[PDB]
């Protein structure tokens, strides 16, 4: 969003990146190998099912006829009575916009939060020997291929694969 | 190498609206609305729901009932919610009523707005003291009771001067008491019978136009009679008759009086509706087919899956998809990016 | 060494609900509701309150005012706030009414819809001129007036037929004139009175039925009197009377007049109501004990803390808070965390 | 939040932290020392207590009897203005569960965002010689203790007491 | 060097409220509320705008056209949108009639509240085999037609019982026939004329009070016709008369009759006004003078710009700001920043 | 905000930073230097656009008067007509009030975040010879006056213009 955009993040987005919508790109002798993150996308769909039974809660009264009002007899009191549910049917309805307006921009806007979250995730793993360059890179001593890319992803890597120091647990 | 945080790119045929952003493309969407289609009603899940008063009175219309119609008595069973199937109710037997002169016709609707309803025991007044001299009680071959025999609506008494009596009459009052029980409301049906000028003085000993008055919490009800020259029959038993009659509906709250003032051709009210609770109305179609979450004015009986709807918003009980302006979408994925220049 | 950022881990019992993360547990919260309890009504703090229609008139009900029963004058201050406390209003005293068989007994209820009420000075109508020969004015023993001498509802003007008068009318009609000031509702009180075969000779020379006919704004009444074979006596003095009365408003808009068509035993009105602004009206009970911020029509007089309460909603005035269906409670502390491994 | 959970920040919480909603742990020899971050905790607070003064100052319309309807006599229209009643009861109800419902969205939601706030706060304290690890935490040349954790917790912290390099304050 | 990121600073008179930070100044804000001023009324932009209801009816009233006055027939043009210009509407022509003895007034403005007016061609009685004898159709001077000749209400037949048959008659009763077309509602114009004893016995051969009934849609009216003695002629056409007349209207949902029961002097009803569909009525003035968005029943015209609207709250029909209580700024800006030491 | 708060993020602000709502000073020397980043003035003042166009979309039915209620008549029905105006004026406004506090709630909390990506944006044109700090401030090893901070705001800076390193 205009975090990325102000910050230099990449506006593009990948392709390759069909297992989640959220991860990593590895770019270096190997070209550019693409891995997406499960816990991220996982997060992401947790959000937005608990967003979905939230708005999914809201009861409203019924609207029905009234009982004392008669046809004919009371048509003027009836177009009161018509009058009260349509206006009724149009602020409740503009109400739950409102409320659903509100849930497509929070999950819209977090897109940068989880790539700010993923950076997180990049640098521990990656060790104090790598440098953070504040774009959402880091610049690394050693090669990542596709292979080292998807142990990233999964939580899996450590720098000592290439007896580089890393931050302890 | 170069490690970096991305996101998917993807086909993003679907849009949202955002506060910051306007509307944009995003990969998935979960709909939050659909489109129902009209179906057959049904009966509301959870509750027993009422269609004609007496379900088990055959061949007799929820006007029928209402007035007292002999072979037209039966259980009428409570209920919390109620199907108003007839707009403008008709009746399908008895004596000729020229029904759109008052707003009888509406009786067994406004009836079907409380939750339980039932006839009274008692008459509500006695015919052999009400005022006007001595009378007998008429009957009719247009309105078989339940020994096949001439009768009358079980609401009402046709009074006739007895042959000591047959002399025109200032107008003269009975009060109306209320004998219904606790919370509950009485609706008294009563109304006059006319006829042609040579039947009037057999019946009256009066061929004059009669006058009749009702007040009952404010509301006061003024008819002048008609002598001959009736419209025909129509919504009766069949059975050619001479003379019409107009009724008419008079409701008393709890513990209320009302009175009638009256001349020749009174049908005094006997049998009153003792009604007491609430029922919960809409408009609907007969008969009742199955079972819903939902009964919708327009739609009839429906499910609900998702929590809104979108189309034609109309009075509904139950379990319901609330009606929103617009088919609203929960976004489920990310918003559109081109494809990265590698 | 390693220097970390924390949350603390503490008893979590208080629940609210979010939109991403569905119910959780926190430390502490801010109730924003409560349920009150049923309490007297009170006075709406800043606002003077209508209980009685006319506080200063002891042993008089609202109806007896409305009618201007005698004893029943005197001064009805004016109110933005009014409680009503009878459903079905009665009488107390003077003569007889047959109340259902009209809207009467509503009358002073209607009054205190408006926040402005006060009895005309002058007489609506002339007895000495009005339709149907010459009259003169009866009174009651029922209706004893400040000098305990022999009256009647100072609204109304019971004119009989004088002794060489005592003959039937046909219905004669009758202009009810507007005399309100700029702005005021004008309500007009008037009736019939009838009696049994014998005094409505006496009276008025005539026992048939008599018929009256009133037509105000559109609205149209129709009456006809009944000789004779009356319900008992209630609500009235107690003293024993062979006649009854029936009486009716008829309420004109500014500058609007009204018609009233009738024949023997017509209650003429006289003095009638003017009414202005607006009260705001709840129902309740009386007296009104002490002062609140709000008045609830189940709760009574309450005093407003949480901007919210939960329980029975009802019409209510004032500092009010407002319903809500749930007890919400504002978050107040951190979601729970399990104690550090 | 799902920020903490995705970025590895630690998802238990500290018994010991009593004076505080959020602050500092240490980690050495010494074991585990806890210090709360009481400006933190204010900000946190005072958010809440403009959240509740927002909230508050939401007025409506009182719900009172028409005037001119009569009992009895109006029956029929008193019945629609109950309906009135119900349906304006119902509908500002759901509007106010709306509004505390978001404010509750934000208030849980801003915790991550503390431990942000106060990484920054205690990276420019430990000076240019600790190592920003990424999960929150720090590795220091230094030892920390409780005595050491406090000064960090008030702001006072200087790395100068260790010999270690400082952020030249401006 | 030190490179920082930072905030500017202005002077920030603007004040917007937040949920967090209570109010702060900020450095810009987009006003989204203006306060509208009072201005002529006009036509609906992208909508036909009724007024009068018949405009080439000239020196005609809404009620002068409504009741048929002679010279006042003519094309009423349909409308979705209509301006109530009259609260309470006025004659101003023809035959004396006594208004506020009815509901006869807010006719016109019952007609504007449909979409369609029309009136029938044909008589909906025809009053040669009207009940109560033989009759002629009265005509007056008050009422010139097109070419000057006494005429009379085209929505009424004045009928005057033959010269053998000037005598007294039981109430009689009339069916009022449903001839509109399909969906229509149909209006029903009638009345009674009464005038004193001595014109009384002349036309009609009685000289007592004459009694009406009409009922239709369970709503029944009953007037009693008052001898001499009228209030005085206005908004007539200023010809001497010593007659009064009285007239209603009558409401006829689709394929339902109604009754008229009637004695001397009725006015029974002719060409009767049918009606469809809805027109969205608000209260404003005329003349309609341009074109605006928005038609506000305190403001008049007015065009939309800001997307809401500051002061009174009112009815407002067509593309319209919505009012809110409070002039509501959008942040276009930064909070309030002391300048940097 | 309260993050700044937290972080120890310069609470004042620069009056001479006029070309925009967000941007760097850089301070040695030279004394203060002062430069708008056009690029987030831009974001946010879009971002302000679209909230307006959100909020200008709301339609609600029209209030108007009821076609079969007659003055005088139907006097007690037009009263209640008269309150179901009055509570639709009141709910609907007290919503649109609710969905613009949340919008400046929103514009107004959105500060911090643009100088928290103002910071990634210097930070990568400083190259890795500056040193991080955490309070939103980078510590240089060359000098840079107006010129300088001026490349830094146009996104023309490069390290090697002082022989120091960059991210290649
Ligand atoms: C169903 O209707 C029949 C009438 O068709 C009812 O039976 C009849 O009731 C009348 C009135 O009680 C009987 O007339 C009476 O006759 C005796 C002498 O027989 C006389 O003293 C009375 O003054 C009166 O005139 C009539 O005989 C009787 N039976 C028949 C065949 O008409 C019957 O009661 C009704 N049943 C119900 C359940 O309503
Ligand atoms: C964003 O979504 C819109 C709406 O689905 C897409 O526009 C449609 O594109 C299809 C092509 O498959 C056309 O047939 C429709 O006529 C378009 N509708 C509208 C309203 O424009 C649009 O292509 C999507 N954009 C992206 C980048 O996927
Ligand atoms: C709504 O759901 C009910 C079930 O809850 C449906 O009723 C079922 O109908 C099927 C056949 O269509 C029967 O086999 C089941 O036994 C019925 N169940 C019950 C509980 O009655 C009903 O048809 C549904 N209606 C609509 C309109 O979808
Ligand atoms: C939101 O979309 C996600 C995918 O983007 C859905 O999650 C997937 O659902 C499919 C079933 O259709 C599973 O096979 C996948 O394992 C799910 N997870 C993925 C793809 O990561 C999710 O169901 C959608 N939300 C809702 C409420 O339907
Ligand atoms: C979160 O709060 C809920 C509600 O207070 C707690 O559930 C209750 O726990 C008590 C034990 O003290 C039981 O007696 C109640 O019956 C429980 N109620 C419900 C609705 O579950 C729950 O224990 C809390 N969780 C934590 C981790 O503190
Ligand atoms: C209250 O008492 C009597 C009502 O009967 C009034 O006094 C009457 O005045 C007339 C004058 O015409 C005299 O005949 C008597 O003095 C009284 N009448 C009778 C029949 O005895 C008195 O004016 C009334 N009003 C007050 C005191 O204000
Ligand atoms: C609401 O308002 C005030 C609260 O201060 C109460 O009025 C006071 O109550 C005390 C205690 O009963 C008495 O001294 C007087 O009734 C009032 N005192 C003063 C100085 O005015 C009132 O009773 C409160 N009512 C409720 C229901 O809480
Ligand atoms: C919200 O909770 C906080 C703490 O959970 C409350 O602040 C503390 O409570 C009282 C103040 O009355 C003192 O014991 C503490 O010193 C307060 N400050 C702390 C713990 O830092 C706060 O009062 C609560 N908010 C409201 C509106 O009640
Ligand atoms: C924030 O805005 C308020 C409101 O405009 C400013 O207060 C006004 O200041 C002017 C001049 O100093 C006075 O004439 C007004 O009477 C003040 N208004 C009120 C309501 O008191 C305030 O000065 C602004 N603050 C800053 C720092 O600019
Ligand atoms: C207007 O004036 C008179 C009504 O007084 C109408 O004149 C009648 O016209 C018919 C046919 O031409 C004659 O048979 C009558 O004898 C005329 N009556 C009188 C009194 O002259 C005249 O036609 C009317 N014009 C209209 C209604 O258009
Ligand atoms: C209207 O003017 C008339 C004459 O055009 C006035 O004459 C009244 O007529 C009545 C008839 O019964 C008599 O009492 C008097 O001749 C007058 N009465 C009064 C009270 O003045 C009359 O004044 C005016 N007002 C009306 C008729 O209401
Ligand atoms: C509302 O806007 C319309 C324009 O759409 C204004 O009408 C114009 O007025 C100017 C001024 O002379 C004329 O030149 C145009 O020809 C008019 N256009 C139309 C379509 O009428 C109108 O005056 C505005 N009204 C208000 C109250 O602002
Ligand atoms: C919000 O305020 C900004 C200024 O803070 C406005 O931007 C100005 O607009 C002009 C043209 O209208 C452009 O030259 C610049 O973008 C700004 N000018 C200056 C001198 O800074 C912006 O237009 C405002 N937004 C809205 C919607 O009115
Ligand atoms: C990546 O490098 C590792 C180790 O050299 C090994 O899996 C292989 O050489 C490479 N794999 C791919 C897919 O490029
Ligand atoms: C009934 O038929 C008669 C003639 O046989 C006719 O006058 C009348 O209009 C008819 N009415 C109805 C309702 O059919
Ligand atoms: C009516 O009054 C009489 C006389 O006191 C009394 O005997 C009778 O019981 C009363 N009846 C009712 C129903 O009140
Ligand atoms: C840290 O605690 C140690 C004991 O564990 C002790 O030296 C002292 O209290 C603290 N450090 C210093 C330098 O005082
Ligand atoms: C009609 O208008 C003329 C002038 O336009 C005026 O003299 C007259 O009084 C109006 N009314 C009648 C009934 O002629
Ligand atoms: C800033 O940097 C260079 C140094 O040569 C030059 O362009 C400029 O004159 C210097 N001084 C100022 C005030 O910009």
């Amino acid at each position: 969003g205009f975090f990325g955009a102000i910050a230099g993040f990449l506006e593009g987005g990948w392709e390759g990146m069909i297992a989640g919508w959220h991860g990593y790109t590895s770019h270096g002798a190997h070209g550019v190998a693409v891995a997406a993150d499960l816990k991220s996308t996982q997060e992401a769909i947790n959000k937005i099912t608990k967003n979905l039974n939230s708005l999914s809660e809201l009861e409203v009264k019924n609207l029905q006829r009234l009982s004392g009002a008669m046809n004919e007899l009371h048509d003027e009191i009836l177009e009161l009575d018509e009058k009260v549910d349509d206006l009724r049917a149009d602020t409740i309805s503009s109400q739950i916009e409102l409320a659903v307006l509100l849930s497509n921009e929070g999950i819209i806007n977090s897109e940068d939060e989880h790539l700010l979250a993923l950076e997180r995730k990049l640098k521990k793993m990656l060790g104090p020997s790598a440098v953070e360059i504040g774009n959402g890179c880091f610049e690394t001593k050693h090669k990542c291929n596709q292979t080292c890319l998807d142990r990233i992803a999964a939580g899996t890597f450590n720098a000592g694969d290439f007896s580089l120091p890393t931050f302890d647990s | 190498d170069r490690i970096c945080t991305g996101i998917t790119s993807s086909n993003s045929p679907h849009v949202v609206k955002t506060a910051t952003q306007g509307e944009v493309n995003v990969t998935g969407v979960i709909p939050l609305t659909t489109t129902p289609t009209r179906s057959h009603f049904a009966n509301l899940k959870g509750t027993q729901t009422r269609g004609k008063l007496c379900p088990n009175c055959f061949n007799c219309t929820d006007l029928d009932v209402a007035l007292g119609r002999p072979k037209c008595m039966g259980n009428i069973p409570s209920a919390k919610v109620s199907i108003l199937h007839e707009v403008k109710p008709v009746t399908s037997g008895c004596y000729p009523i020229m029904h759109d002169r008052t707003k009888i016709r509406q009786l067994p609707n406004l009836l079907r707005g409380y939750e339980n309803i039932r006839l009274s025991t008692s008459n509500v007044i006695n015919t052999e003291t009400a005022p006007g001299g001595p009378y007998k009680v008429g009957t009719s071959g247009s309105c078989p009771n339940v020994t096949n025999g001439n009768g009358f609506f079980n609401t009402m008494a046709w009074v006739i001067p007895k042959d000591n009596n047959k002399i025109a009459i200032n107008p003269v009052t009975v009060e109306v008491p209320y004998i219904c029980s606790e919370g509950e409301d009485q609706i008294t049906v009563w109304g006059f019978h006319s006829d042609d000028k040579t039947q009037m003085e057999r019946l009256y000993g009066d061929s004059n136009p009669q006058k009749f008055t009702s007040s009952a919490n404010g509301v006061t009800t003024h008819y002048v009679s008609q002598i001959g020259g009736f419209p025909n029959q129509t919504e009766d038993e069949g059975l050619k008759q001479s003379g019409r009659i107009v009724v008419d509906y008079m409701v008393q709250k709890p513990g209320k009086t009302g009175t009638i003032v009256y001349q020749r051709g009174i049908l005094l009210p006997q049998k009153v509706w003792c009604a007491s609770g609430r029922s919960k109305v809409i408009k609907g179609s007969l008969p009742l087919i199955g079972e819903a979450d939902c009964l919708h004015e327009k739609y009839g009986g429906l499910n609900k899956s998702k929590p809104y709807y979108t189309g034609e918003h109309a009075k509904a009980i139950g379990n319901c998809p609330i009606w929103v302006k617009t088919p609203l979408k929960l976004a489920n994925g990310t918003k559109y990016r081109p494809p990265a220049k590698l």
